[PDB]
């Protein structure tokens, strides 16, 4: 992959793949993901137990689904994982939705 | 500017 470009709209549902980490999550993983303006970056893990109307939820094969997503949820998705040779597997992808920003406060 | 990703 390495930024890959994903077109998504308004309340519509988008999933993502975290490259590095087999069918099942092996060790710990941390993912990033940066959206909004500057104040809504959010720190992504294994293990959401939370609202998907609100945000998402994680897959237990380490993956993220979005119910939907909205023109807020905008942003790019960055995911991090090591693997046990001691090497590390980076994820960049970026996530457009419908509507854009263009003056915001 | 956004993430890794930079277009």
């Amino acid at each position: 992959g390495s930024a890959q470009n994903i077109t998504a709209r308004i309340g519509e549902p988008l999933v993502l793949k975290c490259k590095g980490a087999p069918k099942k999550p092996p060790q710990r993983l941390e993912w990033k993901l940066n959206t909004g303006r500057t104040e809504a970056w959010k720190v992504l893990s294994p293990q959401g137990g939370g609202p998907w109307d609100s945000v998402a939820r994680v897959l237990p094969n380490g993956s993220l689904f979005l119910p939907a997503v909205g023109i807020q949820d905008e942003g790019i998705f960055r995911c991090q994982a090591m693997n046990r040779n001691g090497k590390e597997t980076k994820s960049n992808y970026r996530v457009r939705v419908y509507q854009i920003p263009g003056k915001p406060e | 500017d956004e993430f890794k990703a930079d277009e």
